[PDB]
């Protein structure tokens, strides 16, 4: 949000951890909301 | 067989990986430029090197000569010359503008632009210039140039490098870059860091952005500064000079040693004069010889110290020669050292240095100048300040290279003594081997305005009625 | 017989990690998609959420 | 002839770890990642028995022995459940998980 | 003989070189050799100096074409031949040196830049590879494109061994003539499986799809050796020695003096050097004032070490080693090491003469050939696109008369003068005696006689129009 | 070992023994250890 | 024992045992000048000049 990339498909970030244990953490950020407006168009049948 | 294992092992471990220069450079690309900037900012030798580089590649002046391919374009020679002189007049009245309006920052001229660009390409490997169209109506031209340091261009948000998005450079599959992700100014270090993507080329055929560097092999995307082979020795030599200066300081500081069982105050009083009768122990009045009378059991040992420069001059000679080889510059001009060298040797040194500088000039400054000149020329043409020839077989977009054909002249080779070179040029002209524009260029002038000025001078001399000069009839 | 430095080992780790994370997020996207056009009643649930 | 290359990842969370040095009074060879409590009597550092509740005060960082007069142990951070050794007397998994409640030491 | 047998009193009894071909002498460790040379040139100042000297003297700054088609062989009128040559020269001038950088698929270099890069990588690898691409984007007038390929890119597909025709990514015929290459796609970052693509050396239509140039030393050689491969370990050891000696000088200069005081360190420092006076470990920083002679009791002594002369023969040893390195590299030691002392004019002239002779040999044997191949491909595209007029009564068509049509040479940066007056006298005397011609003179001066004559006549016309002065060529 | 070619497929050699029963011997040495990257890629079934 | 000519191969000589490197003596202790004088004498005796004789 600092640099205005709020509405993004992906957001990768990587930061190093200070202190005595040295390490850096890799992270990718996302928030999917896959939808479909008209569900009635599809007909799902469970066969047997 | 030498490259296999070496004599008796030796290099039994030296097996560096085989990979592309981009692969070997990009991970530490930032670190190299950081160290190069550190050296160039806080090292005398580096500052001297960059100043010499700019002053010899460009110097004080850097002028244009517009030579369009009239033969290829099917244009009359006289019309081509008329167009060339008109565009030269417009370019000269535009470039030397005092307001530095060619730069959006409005603080540097065209020669300063070229020199700064070549210098930052030298200590970074590459140069970046962008062209912008402002809405200001105060000037006939709306195109201005803006410099970008390689630090400003990098992977946005330090994102992981990919096949095509390398260090903020978006490249097509073939291997030609097309987009850049530049970053705004880093100062002060509390505002959010922003990125802006710019295409290298505008869809209309105008170079919106230009990035100039010389690659070393295929697949290269960023240049390598000239310090990549020298920087470690440079900093080590700096540390050596620092510690040697410290050692000389302390050796000179400590000169005498007093030994006595007596209390120190009384010992100083009875030996080194002192003024205890009237922290820092006691100040000593610097006066006459003051021969003391130390009692048995006392010592006045004067430390002979040691020679300050035990081979350091020769060491600086050798290391500076190595640095000169690494930098491609002559050791003489590098270190301001010109001792025990003859006229022929000095001339040879200046010759090789000048050859290297001319090559570098052509391959960096000439290319950048041509690019920015055609970028200005397209705006001038679309602004109709100059009228194209009617007989133009090809459009400006088609013959952009043909229309914009030009060369450049920088500071000439001010040789060792002047007289011999000028007389040899004169006899070359007599023999008909060289030509007037060639030698006046090598001197830094252009035969056209030279002839115009000589015509003016002889007209003035005729008007004043004193003497016709060495051009008449 | 032909080894590499820990810096390049860490580069390899970071690259495989990035590709794994991308694969995981694509996987969860496709899971949501198949829930959506398989029932039309899609339950977005999980621990610590 | 078939070896495996385990991904040695003792840590369990992004939370930082921190180390403190305290006098060592361990009665046996204790490997690293060993929970340990403060002695009730002498206020010494002894290995966690796994029976006392919440008495554990830290996680051993470097393996040592009886002769080690002092030792370094983790004071903060989160560690995975499996890769930290537990005393045999500790049986209930929930007790193991909740052993370090109220401290900067957590497990996952 | 007797020398090559065993050795004087045995000596080289264990020196048993494995007599065999350079191909099996180089291929087993070829990749490592190239990597070592690349690292050395990248990180060593002297190696960068050597390659820069190559880049600035073998090719120099410019290159001007001179197309002299064999009109005698072709049975064509000289005027038609020269008119066609002028036309093709103008086309090449407007094409190769365009400011677009359109020819290179990477779009960052020029023709001279490509030649310089090729000669440099041929120097530090032994080979040079270029590819000619006839891209279908017809927006530009000439649809050909070039892209040099480093020897590292070309390799055996899937990193296998070598067959009797497929060797190190090069597929050859029975006679050893190369038929094709297996180019490996750039694998940055070094994870993806670098795909291998088969590229024929020539196109079925006679077009040189892939141009490879190197200097074989014996029969059957397919991959040249970098010139560095002679003294790489020697110069690497020189680098190690100079770094080690610099560290040695550092430590020698570090510890100037020592103190023999027996009491506590802080008290000793205060009473023998001073310092102290802190505000209200890092030992104790000492202010630099003047003299500050201390006082001592028995058991205390301030002994400042005399250290040691840092440069006990190091510089001259380096000079000798650089003599050897320059001998290996084939470049003059004076030029390489930039130490021009005690050098007389005559001996400097001799060294420069031999060095420049070597440089011109390398130019003619590498850059001339590469440029000739590229120009031949461009001429093929030009003739098939009929952008220029081939002679009407040509005895042979272009496809079979490529060499006859492609008879051309190049002039790079000439031998830059050493005195000025001496070589201008040389030129004047040669031209006035008739032993030389303006073509050779302007070539050695880095010029073209036709362009010089045109410039002279146009300048004469300008001066006559201005009424200033006739130049020294009139009537 | 002394020829330094110890890495290839099939090594030929014909040599003559000394002495009166001087006889020739021909030899093709090899160390073939072919292999596949993924055993589970290929699926075998015993038809019945 | 033949000894391979390799690198530095610095030894670890025990106490009691030592290694010494003889500094030797100059190969020409004025021998060239003595040759000058004697060849001068010989050339004078022969009548041939010294510079061409030697």
């Amino acid at each position: 949000q600092r640099e205005g990339i709020n509405a993004s498909a992906r957001y990768p970030k990587n930061w190093v951890t200070t202190g005595d244990p040295a390490r850096e953490f890799t992270m990718i950020q996302s928030a999917p909301l896959m939808l479909l407006a008209d569900p009635d168009e599809f007909v799902s049948v469970q066969l047997a | 067989h030498g490259g296999g294992s070496g004599f008796g092992g030796q290099l039994r471990s030296w097996n560096p990986p085989s990979e592309s220069v981009d692969a070997a450079l990009l991970p530490n690309f930032t670190r190299g430029n950081a160290r190069a900037d550190d050296l160039v900012r806080n090292n005398g030798y580096a500052a001297n090197a960059i100043q010499l580089h700019q002053d010899h590649i460009v110097g004080s002046f850097f002028r244009l000569s517009h030579r369009p391919s009239w033969r290829y374009l099917g244009i009359g020679e006289e019309e081509a010359r008329a167009f060339s002189r008109e565009v030269e007049a417009a370019w000269k009245e535009f470039a030397e503008d005092d307001c530095c309006c060619i730069d959006v920052e409005r603080k540097r001229t065209f020669t300063m632009m070229i020199r700064e660009g070549v210098a930052m390409h030298a200590f970074n490997g590459e140069l970046f210039v962008q062209a912008t169209w402002d809405t200001s109506s105060s000037r006939l031209f709306r195109t201005q140039f803006r410099m970008v340091s390689p630090k400003r261009i990098s992977n946005p948000n330090n994102t992981g490098d990919s096949r095509n998005c390398r260090a903020g450079v978006q490249i097509n599959d073939s291997g030609a870059a097309l987009g850049y992700y530049v970053s705004e100014d880093g100062y002060p270090g509390w505002m959010p860091q922003k990125w802006t993507w710019i295409p290298r080329e505008l869809p209309g055929g105008r170079a919106s952005f230009i990035h100039v560097f010389e690659p070393v092999e295929d697949g290269q995307t960023r240049g390598a500064n000239v310090f990549y082979s020298v920087m470690e020795q440079m900093k080590m030599l700096d540390t050596l000079q620092n510690t040697q200066l410290q050692s000389a300081i302390v050796k000179a500081m400590y000169a005498a040693t007093i030994e006595s069982e007596l209390d120190t105050q009384s010992a100083m009083d009875f030996i080194l004069g002192a003024n205890s009768q009237e922290y820092a122990a006691a100040p000593v009045r610097l006066g006459g010889a003051k021969v003391p009378h130390l009692m048995p059991g006392d010592s006045l040992n004067l430390q002979t110290a040691q020679d300050t420069d035990n081979g350091y001059s020769v060491f600086e000679q050798s290391l500076l020669r190595y640095i000169a080889a690494g930098l491609g510059v002559s050791y003489e001009q590098l270190s301001r050292n010109y001792a025990q060298m003859s006229y022929s040797t000095a001339r040879a040194s200046a010759n090789e240095s000048w050859a290297y500088f001319m090559g570098r000039r052509k391959f960096v400054a000439s290319r950048q100048a041509s690019q920015m000149f055609l970028c200005w020329l397209e705006e001038a043409i679309v602004r109709r300040v100059v009228t194209l020839p009617s007989k133009a077989r090809f459009s400006f977009q088609e013959a952009r290279s043909a229309w914009g054909n030009c060369d450049w002249i920088g500071s000439g080779r001010m040789a060792i003594d002047g007289l011999k070179e000028v007389q040899e040029a004169v006899m070359l002209i007599e023999a008909g081997l060289s030509t007037y524009e060639k030698e006046c260029a090598k001197r830094g002038d252009d035969y056209q305005e030279i002839f115009a000025q000589q015509v003016r001078e002889t007209m003035e001399r005729r008007a004043a009625g004193l003497k016709p000069p060495a051009w008449a009839a | 017989q032909n080894l590499a430095d820990p810096a390049y080992r860490r580069r390899r780790i970071i690259m495989q990690n990035m590709r794994d994370e991308e694969l995981a997020i694509a996987q969860v996207e496709e899971m949501q998609a198949v829930s959506a056009v398989l029932k039309g009643k899609y339950t977005m649930t999980g621990e610590a959420f | 002839s078939k070896e495996t290359f385990t991904h040695y990842q003792p840590q369990g969370n992004s939370d930082p770890a921190h180390t403190a040095t305290a006098p060592g009074g361990l009665s046996a060879k204790a490997p690293a990642m060993t929970p340990l409590m403060l002695d009730t009597s002498s206020r010494k550092l002894v290995a966690w028995d796994g029976t006392t509740d919440g008495a554990a005060v830290g996680i051993l960082a470097v393996a040592a022995d009886q002769t080690s007069t002092t030792l370094t142990f983790y004071k903060s951070g989160t560690f995975r459940y499996e890769d930290v050794l537990w005393p045999e007397a500790a049986s209930d998994e929930t007790k193991k998980r909740t052993a370090f409640a109220g401290t900067a030491i957590s497990i996952v």
